[PDB]
């Protein structure tokens, strides 16, 4: 490609008995018997052996008369594999393993004083891949850069967390809330107040997750 | 690019009538070469590729059209060269690129055909390469490239009872027709598309 | 309309569209998009290459796709439990993957030329090794019922027998090309090797019949060789040796070191080879550097400009 | 082409049906055992502990 | 090479005899033996 | 011939006889074929507007010959009569009579034949296929008509009628 | 890569990574990390002499130590001269490389 | 004097209908892939009794999982009509909810509610298996409760008049 | 709903200890609270009952035992509300216990003293799903929204605020109806010295 190699062949490691990496029991005589079957033309094409053998006749007889597939399958798949423990998770009584980076319910974070973290930089709206985040912002009565409306259409929101990734003041976050099933498609259209309440409900775990994530590069 | 590479000048040698223009760049791999070809000797080129030693071991990898009508160099305008695919596309109205892989030579070839006729009609390689049937069907359904003497002209991906070319520079993202449920008809009807804008 | 959907959006704005293209394999498409973006940018993701995370994610995606294909084929043939087993394995794989992006099947962690170096844990590598052991056990259990069953054999033997010319005419590739006897694979091609297969040893199996049983055997052998290659790639970024005391021969094991805790150091290669870039990334941030703030703004508002040109990248 | 290497499914263990696969399995077991022993040597493990003062 | 025996990066090539014996089969499948046994048993 | 319009793609009248014990035959010009249309070859290139017009007339005749079966199968005969549907389709075709490119005409003919075959295969919903067959400027004959506009805008010019209605929503 | 390019270092004492294409450096690093034989490593280093780097040499040494790769007559003959040349080419900004 | 037995009968009917909320084996895209993962052993929908039925004539729960396009809306309406009554509908995934990433696509139905009536919606794109299970549980609880929602008023004898 | 704890499960020292400690009501209610397995009732180890790791604000009790046969079944929670087999839902968990129960972080909510999560003033109590319930989130412009008219008026007034025309009787200086302007700003140049 971009470099030059002289010896095209990559030689196998030296198999000397005195080699430090000489792998004892690398080849097993009880296992490596492929040399016996290395000449089988049937494994290489539609042709058959130049002369059939009593071994082949006996194998075909076992395959056909005995019908041994059923017995072997019942013994292995049923009796043996039925004895393993259950991997099912008690969903109503327990929760599955959720990673810290779980992009859950979109929410609006805030500073510890409670002031709005959103600085109306429009980064979330310019970063929503489907433009699922809508912002309408005007100067605040005190003069702060805050939006008069902040809407997230969950019908068109992929819950991707890109707004959180590109958030300039850590305002938009993806809380662990995943049970956000809505009985109304209109109710699914979350807004500024709804997002603020959702962040208020789950701020603590969100704060712990934020601290842990910041500590990752710190 | 430390591998053995050579221009497939045999194409122009066999043709003996077409001025060969080949391009090789490091943006693609070391075995990718792109050449412009006239639409007149297009079926002839396809047959010659399909049935020639050192080239018969080839398979069509992809095929896609480019609406060169509105493709314009956004930045670094003064940096354009005199042998640039960008200049060539700016010159023409559409560019059909067919990319094949030759296992015998283990290389990648990209034939780019410049289309300027208003009908956008070109010959069909479906009768040459089997995979070209569905590919050319999708290409015609999306860009309107008329594959003359094609095996099948049936629609591929466009919605039923819809006559449009969404993969065109003129077509807006939202389209024009949207389907709702007509209670007066007790079935799905189609009306004009009134979409929400950002 | 994913084509126009991506074409009407910025380069980063169309990123998750690749995951929706190949639903079963969302990491291979993202890796292909990243490689193509780098080729258009004329560069390569040094951190992604040095971390081998691209190779590990591609191997995990390939294993998941193989498990899903085996489950679907078994369900169609009539085997109803292999689907459940492959689904448990895929659930474990998706749980491992979500630790890097937070989603089970649409991760979209791979960026064009940037890597989220913070989201790298050695515990992930240890769990990957444990999952590799579990997946070997599961593959043995699956082969115990599908490889030798006479019903499955008669349902797949000489079924859909294709050939070299047949594949060439329609451009059948991948497992189909392998079963057709064609030894074509972009991973092991010198002019087409992408991320990490050009220097690692892996075994690829090609069928001599081109049938359904051949395709199934190709899938199973691909899963096994993918497990082996993943183990090798994990070892490549592993610190197998430690300083041993000259007095006697006892290893001088630290007491307050992640190396003492975990043998895997996901940052060792990048730190040793690209210490300047590693320090620049670990030190300066957009919350601290005005230039980094401008970079964050441009990447989130207009995106990095790409030079004009047409390229084609295959993964 | 003149000296093929054929992997033949012969044993009930697909890993046993390939010497390289058996070696990989043994290596995985050895690595797991070594990591477990190295962790057991310390007898205690540091872990990330958040603090309410961090959200000051 | 990790694909050939006695690989340099194997790191697990020291006294694996007991584990290998426990984790691998110890008998080869003699062709037709089970066939003859089952057929004779059925007849008898 | 091996085509969807081929003579051999006709459903036999009897389970053992094509048409009768004395002669064969079947109905495929006005009804669907025996098997699905595997391929739809592109129309031969016509270098003359005369040939293009002949092809267009042939397509119109073919569409008319299946208008009865199309209306009967879709249960959409109440919307308009077969002659009414033919007249509406003729008006729609006249709307595109300005074309002068043989290649564009051939492409349009191929697309129309494909759409008709899709309708012949019932792959498309009847409520959507009614768009092409609906009357151009008359109410649907399957529902009542209200002459509120004709009465209120009696003898009112088009400009005045448009000004009285409003081109956009009056609330926003 | 090398076509229409000169591998000469800009500092005239040591070649920094900024002077070569990143793809070439990445490929060299991967090849060094995947060198499982002393002869193979020697061949790779000799072939890539025009674009060799001190960081790459340090990585090769680290890999040899970690993998416990045996140092043989190839290491004593080929690796020794290139290593000596690199050491003679070292400087004060080669603290990490020299120490490693 | 018919509501006394009917109320126990209504409760038994609600329990039975909740116990056999069979999802329709009709999936399209990544949301349906997640739903299929929710049918896996790890996510035991069989614990709640959800068994996939292939035929709409024998199905009760319509798990609309995937993106709806102009070439599939009439088929979806026909399937919804062909679904045996009583029926419930749950749209899983953003595409099934409101198109999601393709909300501005010319080949997108722009919402499944405009085609067929939907009872419940799931937000995730794709929703987690746990999210789908929670949505199914909420739908089951609503169906059990909706049978006797107190629509009738109680007379002076505490009897629904 | 009978036999929450079977004889085999009741024939263990753990069952006797729990019954003597927490009473028959609590012993029986645990089987109806968070039934996961008949052999996992109160824990997998038979030597005793797993201790209560914590309690949720909604009365839920969270415990953890490492003796379970499934790795993903380490920590469990028993809810207080158990009207039916499928009455409780996965939305009743508190925000603090959600991270611990989902293995998001090994930190667990603490009642007092050192707390694994911050305690700010703007904290609001987490509530279950309000969908299909009267407490559902109401958008500003929904039809059922009792004040959607005000929101619509405000949105329209952003760029299309209507002119406040006279309404009723008023003075007329000729054909010009006499009405005073209502501009909040005051023209100082007209009234200054
Ligand atoms: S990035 Fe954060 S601060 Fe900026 S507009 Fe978006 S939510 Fe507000
Ligand atoms: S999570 Fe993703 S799709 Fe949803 S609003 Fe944020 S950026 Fe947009
Ligand atoms: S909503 Fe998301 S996960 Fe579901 S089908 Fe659409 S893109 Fe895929």
């Amino acid at each position: 490609g971009y470099i030059q190699r002289s010896n095209i062949h990559e030689e196998a490691p030296n198999t000397s008995v005195e080699a430090k990496h000489h792998n004892k029991t690398f080849y097993d005589p009880i296992l490596d018997i492929d040399e016996d079957l290395k000449d089988d033309i049937r494994l290489y094409g539609r042709d058959k052996p130049d002369e059939l053998d009593f071994t082949d006749v006996w194998e075909s007889s076992y395959q056909n008369i005995i019908c041994p597939e059923y017995f072997y399958h019942f013994w292995f798949c049923g009796i043996v594999y039925s004895f393993e423990p259950e991997w099912t998770i008690n969903y109503p009584f327990e929760k599955g393993p959720l990673s810290p980076l779980f992009r859950g319910e979109h929410a609006l974070r805030r500073y510890p004083t409670g002031e709005e973290r959103c600085i109306a930089c429009k980064l979330c709206q310019s970063a929503c891949p489907a433009r699922a985040i809508t912002i309408e912002t005007e100067p605040r009565p005190d003069g702060s850069r805050r939006t008069v409306r902040y809407d997230i259409d969950m019908t068109k929101c992929i819950y991707c967390g890109f707004c959180q990734e590109a958030c300039p003041v850590d305002a938009i976050v993806e809380g662990p809330n995943y049970e956000q099933t809505a009985y109304l498609h209109e109710d699914l259209f979350y807004d500024k107040y709804k997002l603020l309440e959702n962040g208020d409900k789950w701020e603590p775990q969100i704060a712990r997750n934020i601290e842990y994530l910041i500590n990752q590069p710190l | 690019m430390q591998n053995k590479y050579m221009q497939p000048i045999q194409l122009f040698i066999v043709f003996e009538k077409l001025n060969s223009k080949m391009w090789i760049s490091k943006k693609l791999n070391s075995n990718h070469s792109i050449a412009l070809i006239p639409s007149n000797w297009f079926y002839s080129i396809n047959l010659f590729l399909k049935r020639e030693l050192l080239f018969s071991n080839i398979t069509l990898i992809e095929n896609s059209a480019i609406d060169t009508i509105s493709y314009n160099l956004e930045t670094n305008q003064n940096d354009l060269d005199k042998t640039n695919i960008e200049n060539y596309f700016f010159k023409n109205k559409m560019l059909v690129f067919y990319n094949y892989y030759n296992y015998f030579l283990k290389s990648k070839l990209t034939l780019f055909i410049i289309l300027n006729n208003l009908n956008k009609s070109i010959d069909s390689i479906d009768r040459i390469f089997a995979n070209a049937n569905w590919l050319e069907r999708e290409t015609s359904e999306m860009y309107g490239i008329n594959y003359k003497w094609k095996i099948d002209t049936r629609k591929l991906l466009l919605d039923y009872s819809k006559i449009e070319n969404p993969m065109l520079k003129e077509f807006q993202s939202e389209g024009t027709q949207d389907a709702f449920y007509n209670i007066f008809e007790n079935q799905v009807v189609v009306l004009k598309n009134e979409t929400v804008e950002l | 309309g994913s084509e126009k959907l991506i074409e009407d959006r910025p380069y980063l704005q169309g990123m998750p569209y690749f995951d929706r293209f190949d639903y079963v394999s969302m990491m291979v498409q993202e890796h292909a998009y990243c490689l193509g973006i780098e080729s258009l940018l004329g560069t390569t993701n040094y951190s992604a290459t040095f971390t081998q995370i691209r190779t590990m994610y591609d191997e995990l995606t390939r294993i998941l796709n193989h498990l899903l294909a085996v489950a679907c084929h078994a369900l169609d043939v009539g085997s109803m439990s292999s689907v459940f087993w492959a689904f448990e394995e895929r659930e474990k794989l998706m749980e491992f993957y979500e630790r890097v992006c937070g989603a089970r099947m649409h991760a979209a962690f791979y960026r064009p030329n940037e890597v989220n170096l913070n989201a790298v844990s050695s515990f992930l590598m240890e769990d990957i090794l444990e999952f590799s052991r579990n997946f070997f056990t599961t593959l043995n259990e699956m082969h115990n019922v599908l490889t030798y069953n006479k019903i499955w054999k008669q349902r797949l033997i000489n079924i859909g027998t294709y050939s070299f010319q047949t594949c060439l005419d329609y451009g059948l590739t991948g497992v189909m090309a392998r079963s057709c006897g064609l030894k074509r694979d972009l991973r092991l091609s010198k002019t087409e090797t992408y991320a990490n297969y050009y220097y690692l040893n892996f075994r690829s199996y090609t069928g001599q019949h081109g049938d359904c049983y051949d395709r199934f055997l190709i899938r199973m052998n691909e899963m096994c060789e993918s497990l082996n290659i993943v183990n090798q790639s994990i070892n490549k970024i592993s610190k197998f040796n430690n300083i041993v005391s000259i007095n006697t021969k006892k290893n001088i094991l630290n007491k307050e070191n992640f190396n003492r805790q975990t043998t895997v150091l996901p940052h060792l290669v990048l730190s040793y080879l690209n210490k300047n870039d590693y320090n620049l990334k670990n030190t300066k941030n957009d919350y601290n550097s005005m230039e980094e703030l401008i970079t964050h703004f441009k990447y989130w508002s207009k995106g990095l400009k790409v030079e004009s040109g047409y390229t084609y990248q295959s993964v | 082409k003149y000296n093929p290497e054929l992997y033949i499914y012969k044993t009930y263990d697909m890993a046993a049906d390939d010497p390289v696969w058996r070696q990989v399995k043994l290596d995985l077991e050895w690595t797991f055992e070594n990591i477990a022993e190295r962790r057991e040597s310390l007898g205690y493990m540091p872990t990330f502990k958040g603090d309410p003062n961090f959200w000051q | 090479r990790a694909d050939m025996a006695h690989s340099p990066f194997h790191k697990a090539i020291h006294d694996l005899e007991d584990k290998r014996s426990k984790l691998f089969p110890d008998r080869r499948r003699i062709p037709g033996r089970k066939a003859k046994l089952l057929l004779a048993a059925s007849l008898l | 011939m091996n085509h969807y319009w081929g003579s051999s793609n006709t459903i036999p009248a009897s389970s053992t006889q094509n048409n009768n014990y004395f002669s064969g035959g079947g109905n495929n010009v006005t009804i669907r074929g025996n098997e699905i249309m595997e391929r739809l070859p592109s129309q031969t290139p016509s270098q003359n507007m005369v040939q293009a017009s002949m092809k267009t007339l042939r397509f119109y005749r073919k569409f008319c010959r299946l208008i009865p079966f199309i209306l009967r199968i879709h249960n959409i005969g109440t919307k308009f009569t077969a002659q009414q549907a033919m007249i509406n389709f003729g008006n729609y075709i006249r709307e595109r009579n300005h074309y002068r490119d043989p290649g564009l005409i051939d492409h349009r003919i191929q697309l129309g034949y494909e759409l008709l075959y899709e309708a012949e295969m019932h792959f498309s919903q009847h409520t959507i296929l009614m768009q092409y067959l609906s009357p151009y400027n008359t109410p649907l004959s399957d529902r009542g008509y209200s002459y509120l506009e004709k009465v209120k805008y009696g003898n009112k010019s088009k400009f005045l009628q448009g000004f009285y209605k409003g081109n956009k929503p009056t609330e926003f | 890569s090398q076509r229409g390019r000169d591998y000469t270092p800009s500092n005239k004492k040591y070649l920094q990574p900024w002077e070569l294409e990143r793809k070439e450096y990445v490929e060299l690093s991967l090849a060094i990390q995947s060198a499982y034989s002393c002869k193979m490593l020697s061949e790779i280093l000799k072939d890539n002499l025009y674009m060799l780097t001190d960081y790459q040499l340090s990585f090769a040494m680290f890999h040899l130590w970690n993998h416990e790769i045996p140092i043989d007559n190839y290491f004593y003959n080929v690796i020794s001269p290139i290593l000596k040349e690199y050491i003679t080419r070292f400087d004060r900004e080669c603290n990490k490389s020299l120490a490693e | 004097r018919v509501d006394y037995i009917v109320t126990p009968i209504n409760a038994v009917v609600s329990w039975a209908r909740q116990g056999s909320f069979w999802p329709l084996t009709f999936g399209l895209a990544c949301c349906a892939v997640e739903m299929m993962h929710a049918t896996v052993s790890r996510y035991d929908f069989d614990r709640f009794g959800v068994i996939f039925r292939a035929t709409p004539r024998q199905a009760d729960l319509i798990l609309v999982a995937g993106t709806l396009t102009n070439k599939m809306a009439p088929g979806l309406r026909r399937l919804y009509e062909q679904t045996l009554d009583p029926k419930w509908v749950l749209s899983m995934g953003s595409c099934a909810n409101g198109g999601g990433y393709y909300h501005y696509s010319y080949s997108v139905v722009r919402g499944c509610n405009r085609i067929i009536p939907v009872d419940i919606y799931v937000p995730g794109c794709p929703p987690t298996a746990e999210a789908l299970m929670f949505g199914v549980l909420q739908l089951q609880k609503s169906l059990y409760r909706q049978i006797n929602e107190g629509e009738k008023k109680y007379n002076k004898k505490d009897l629904t008049y | 709903g009978l036999w929450s704890w079977t004889i085999n499960q009741m024939l263990t020292p753990k069952f006797w200890v729990h019954l003597r400690r927490e009473g028959f009501i609590k012993t029986w209610t645990r089987g109806h609270k968070a039934s996961r397995h008949a052999h996992y009732v109160g824990g997998n180890r038979t030597d005793g009952y797993t201790k209560q790791v914590g309690e949720d604000e909604f009365g839920n009790r969270y415990y953890e035992d490492f003796d379970v046969d499934h790795k993903n079944q380490r920590r469990w929670v028993e809810f207080s509300d158990y009207f039916m087999q499928m009455w409780s839902n996965g939305d009743k968990v508190p925000v603090g216990w959600h991270g611990w129960l989902s293995h998001q972080y090994d930190d667990f909510p603490t009642r007092t003293g050192n707390s694994a999560f911050v305690k700010h003033h703007y904290l609001k109590q987490h509530t279950a799903n309000l969908s299909n319930t009267p407490l559902n989130h109401v958008p500003q412009g929904a039809p059922q929204n009792l004040n959607r008219m005000r929101f619509i008026t405000a949105q329209r007034d952003r760029s299309r605020a209507p002119w406040q025309s006279p309404k009723g009787e008023g003075v007329f200086q000729g054909k010009k109806l006499i009405v005073a302007s209502n501009s909040p700003f005051i023209d100082d140049m007209s009234i200054r010295d």
